[PDB]
């Protein structure tokens, strides 16, 4: 009983690590197919992007999720989301690169941004950034 | 004792499952890494000169009037136009006056790539600098032009204007 | 039932006891990220412009 | 076919681009057209104005 | 120290850690926006540089 | 160099002051300028504008 209660300790923190890079890099190529629940792993993802873009100082105007790419892979349904935050250059390359630093699977990848003011009167940049996450099939 | 036994070879089977799946994954990811390289590169600095000097495969258009310079480019992504910013100037522009040069660029009467806004004339406020020799007056746009099945750019089109200095 | 401790070999939980220490779970699970880091960048620049148009 | 909205006069603003030489003004129109007994289209007819570059 | 110096904190910005500026330790940046007079900002700067 | 700010014309109230032969109206600008990779300054470029005494 007492040495197979070590097993149970060593297994689940070897668990965590897993949980901790597998997913990770699910973001950089991506990663297995899954055991995915991944459904208690999008909304703290959109959770999280509201937050990295508070502290960065964006306004988010519109945070919009995909479709589920039922033929951009066998072993994954990648769900691409679009997010829609204004401010200025610095804070919104702040904002990309903490959704590139944070430990979920909110690879970024398309991005634009421009002039949100018509006749230009002071300055603030509209950005939309793609960025998606890949659950199982 | 049989039951967290059990509970331990299903967690480790989970473990081992896992650890042999990350290898490839860092494998083909690092392929994946090396082949959006590939795909910036026909399109972005090194890959066709000549010597791996700038501006290289690079930016656009170049226009001038002994006050400031309107540019039109192209870079890498949201790094190297990062760079390329930073390099110049970071202004709280303000007061802009339209000019018949605007509505030239929107009648295409004078020659330019008009995924750009326009405009050339304001009033800056400096936020953030590295050139004492430049004033940028912003990063006027930028898009990520992705392309097509003929053929990719995926970089991100930008278009600067930029008042200099002497 | 066992009393306030069992009565004495200790009895049995040696194997209640030690096949516990605990439920385990082991809740093989919640992990935390170093991430990784990328690296910067390629220049020295080179002169046409904008020597001249300065 | 004026099945089709009209104008192609305005003033734009980008959301979203992928062809740095075409700014599109927008969609005007689209109605999936079924047919009759006669025959089909199915297909959605619509309208589109672009500026070009240049 | 920003408000006893007293500045207005205008923003306040994180930055990203730089995973390539270190194999021994990834640094954060933090880009802070205060407004007030000459004096105040030296001594922000100088009570910032004692912490 | 068009680093800095403009002026030259405006009233001025005291603050603090340790020449008594010199009236700086005030540290216009300053910003520390880089360099890149082709070499450096790091310093911190500025303008004063001050008016002396006699």
């Amino acid at each position: 009983l007492d040495l197979e209660l070590a097993d149970k300790s060593e297994i689940a923190q070897n668990l965590n690590e897993r949980r901790r890079e597998m997913d990770v890099l699910e973001q950089k190529l991506s990663e297995a197919l899954t055991e995915l629940p991944e459904q208690r792993d999008i909304e703290e993802l959109l959770a999280q992007i509201n937050d990295i873009g508070k502290k960065s100082g964006l306004e988010l105007s519109s945070v919009t999720p995909g479709k589920e790419s039922v033929g951009g892979g066998e072993f994954f349904a990648r769900i691409p989301i679009k997010m829609t935050v204004s401010g200025n250059y610095h804070e919104i390359a702040l904002f990309l690169q903490e959704m590139a630093n944070m430990r979920r699977i909110v690879n970024v990848n398309n991005i634009k941004f421009d002039s949100a003011k018509l006749k230009n009167e002071k300055v603030v940049l509209q950005s939309e950034f793609q960025a998606t996450t890949f659950r199982f099939v | 004792t049989k039951a967290r036994i059990a509970e331990l070879e299903k967690i480790i089977g989970e473990v081992k499952n896992i650890n042999t799946r990350k290898a490839e994954v860092e494998k083909k990811l690092a392929v994946l890494d090396a082949l959006r390289k590939g795909r910036s590169g026909p399109v972005r600095m090194m890959d066709a000169l000549a010597s791996a000097t700038p501006k290289k495969v690079w930016v656009k258009t170049f226009s001038e009037n002994n006050n400031a310079v309107s540019i039109d480019g192209s870079a890498v992504s949201h790094d190297e136009v990062a760079e390329f910013m930073r390099g110049l100037n970071g202004v709280v522009w303000t007061p802009k006056g339209m000019g018949r040069l605007v509505d030239r660029r929107r009648d295409s009467k004078t020659a330019r790539v008009e995924m750009l806004t326009s405009d050339a004339t304001i009033e800056e406020f400096p936020e953030a600098q590295v050139s004492p020799f430049f004033k940028n007056i912003d990063l006027q746009t930028a898009k990520q032009v992705g392309g097509a099945q003929v053929g990719v750019p995926i970089l991100v089109e930008f278009k600067i204007t930029m008042t200099s200095n002497y | 039932c066992e009393e306030p401790p069992a009565p004495a070999p200790p009895p049995a939980k040696p194997k209640a006891a030690a096949a516990v220490p605990v439920k385990a779970a082991p809740t093989e699970t919640g992990a935390q990220a170093a991430p990784s880091y990328s690296y910067v960048y390629n220049p020295v620049g080179k002169r046409d412009p904008f020597r001249s148009p300065i």
